[PDB]
C-alpha cells in the first residue's frame, strides 16, 4: 500500500 | 524464468516494444517562466511520464520475477535517472538545447529561473553531445534503460545479475552486428557503461534540490513525486 | 603521449604509481562521538589527499592535462577514489572496513555519525561484491584510474577544450584494452571477458552513489559544525555545491 | 586554489 505499490500490481 | 532464453533479437524486439512514447507538456507560451511555472511543466510531465515508466519496467525482461518489493525498490531508486537517460536521448539532435517535451525544447540560460538547475543542465547538454559524438542507437539506448533500471538498487540477487549478463551480452550482439571488431566492442561497452555512473550522478543531484525544492514549496508535486522523493533520502 | 604502452606497461605504471596506505591518529584516548570518529576520518582523508594528487599525477595521459582540467577531475573524484582505496583495502575484512590498519571499523562504529551506517553497509557490500567476483590488484588499479579519468571528463568550446576530451578517451580506451588483456591471462572466456567487465563498470556507478551521499552528509556536518575540516577539504566540498 | 597549487608543484 503506497502510490507505487499498487501501481504495479493494478 | 523465462527471461534467460531470450535470444538476443528476442530482447532487443522485447524492448523497442514496451517503449513509452514521447509527451507533451501543459504549456502555455504566453506565461514567461519563472521557478514555480518552470517546477508547474516538469512535475506535470514527469508525473505522467512516470506512469508509463512504471508499465515499461514490467515490460523489461525478467523484472516481473522479482518479489514486488525488489520491483518497487528499483524503480524508486531509478525512476530520475532513467527520465534524464530518456530526456538526453530525445535531446540528441538539438544541440545546445534540452527537449524536454516537443512542445518544451529549453536552452541552458532558462534553467536560470530555478537555483541549481542550470548546473545539472550543462551536464545533461553535456551527455546529450556525448551520445551524438558516440552516435548512440536506438538499440543500444533501450538496453542502457534496461540497465540503469536493473542497476540503481542492484538466487534473488543472482537473476538480476543474469539478466544484466544477458543485457551485456545483446549490447555485444549488436555492437558485432553493425560489423565492429573485438577492441571496438569492447572500448564501446566500456564507453557506455561509463555514461551511467554520469546518469546516476545527475540524478543524485537532482534529488538533492528537489528534496529541499520541495521544502522551499515553490510547486506542488504530486503525491507519487513526493512518495518516490521520501523513500529516496 | 602515454597512447603508446603495451597493456603490460599500462598495468606497471598503475601498480607503483600505487599511494601508501595511511594510519590514523592511534590510541584514542576519549570514546566515540561523532565529533570524535569524524575528526579520525577527516584527519584520514586531509592527508590521504596529498598522496592522490601524486597517484595522479602518475596516471598515464593524466600530466598530459591541464592544470584546471586536472582540478575539476580530482574536485570530481576525490571521494570516490578514497571510497574503492577503501574497499579495496577491506577486501580480506569481511563485515569491517580498514580506513587505516589501526582504524578497522564495523558497522556498529558509524550508529554515532547521521548518515554513516546506511554508507558504511553500501561499502561493505562493494567489498562482498569484489570477493565474490574475486577483483584483482590489477584489476582495482585500473577501475580507479577510470573513476579519476571519468568522473567529470563531461561536467567542450574549441578543438582545445574538444580534443582534449578525445585525448581522456584514448586514455579509457587504453584502460579497458589492458583491462581485457588483464581478463584474458587470467584465462577467461571472451564471453567472461565482457560480462566482467561490465559489472566492473557497473559497480563504478554504485561508487558514483556512494560519493554522492557521503558528500551529502559530509556537508550537513561542515554546516552543523562538527568537525574542523581543513581547507582543501574544504575546497573539495566547495565543488560539489558550485 | 589549495588542490591548484598542489598540482602546480613540480
Ligand atoms: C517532478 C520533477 C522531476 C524532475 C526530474 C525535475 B527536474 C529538476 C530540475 C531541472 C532542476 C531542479 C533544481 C530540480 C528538478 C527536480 N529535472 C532536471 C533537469 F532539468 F535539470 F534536468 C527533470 C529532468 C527530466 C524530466 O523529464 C523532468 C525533470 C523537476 C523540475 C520536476
Ligand atoms: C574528509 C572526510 C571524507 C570522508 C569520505 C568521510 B566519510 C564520511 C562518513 C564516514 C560519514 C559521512 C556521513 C560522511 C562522510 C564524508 N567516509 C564515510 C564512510 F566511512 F561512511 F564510508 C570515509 C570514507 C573513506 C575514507 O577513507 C574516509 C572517510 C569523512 C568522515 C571525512
Amino acid at each position: 500500500h503506497k502510490i507505487l505499490h499498487r501501481l504495479l500490481q493494478d | 524464468s523465462l527471461a534467460l532464453s531470450l535470444t538476443a533479437d528476442q530482447m532487443v524486439s522485447a524492448l523497442l516494444d514496451a517503449e513509452p512514447p514521447i509527451l507533451y507538456s501543459e504549456y502555455d507560451p504566453t506565461r514567461p517562466f519563472s521557478e514555480a511555472s518552470m517546477m508547474g511543466l516538469l512535475t506535470n510531465l514527469a508525473d505522467r511520464e512516470l506512469v508509463h515508466m512504471i508499465n515499461w519496467a514490467k515490460r523489461v525482461p525478467g523484472f516481473v520475477d522479482l518479489t514486488l518489493h525488489d520491483q518497487v525498490h528499483l524503480l524508486e531508486c531509478a525512476w530520475l535517472e532513467i527520465l534524464m537517460i530518456g530526456l538526453v536521448w530525445r535531446s540528441m539532435e538539438h544541440p545546445g538545447k534540452l527537449l524536454f517535451a516537443p512542445n518544451l525544447l529549453l536552452d541552458r540560460n532558462q534553467g536560470k529561473c530555478v537555483e541549481g538547475m542550470v548546473e545539472i543542465f550543462d551536464m545533461l547538454l553535456a551527455t546529450s553531445s556525448r551520445f551524438r559524438m558516440m552516435n548512440l542507437q536506438g538499440e543500444e539506448f533501450v538496453c542502457l534503460k534496461s540497465i540503469i533500471l536493473l542497476n540503481s538498487g542492484v538466487e534473488e540477487k543472482d537473476h538480476i545479475h543474469r539478466v544484466l549478463d544477458k543485457i551485456t551480452d545483446t549490447l555485444i550482439h549488436l555492437m558485432a552486428k553493425a560489423g565492429l571488431t573485438l577492441q571496438q566492442q569492447h572500448q564501446r561497452l566500456a564507453q557506455l557503461l561509463l555514461i551511467l555512473s554520469h546518469i546516476r550522478h545527475m540524478s543524485n543531484k537532482g534529488m538533492e534540490h528537489l528534496y529541499s525544492m520541495k521544502c522551499k514549496n515553490v510547486v506542488p508535486l504530486s503525491d507519487l513525486l513526493l512518495e518516490m522523493l521520501d523513500a529516496h533520502r
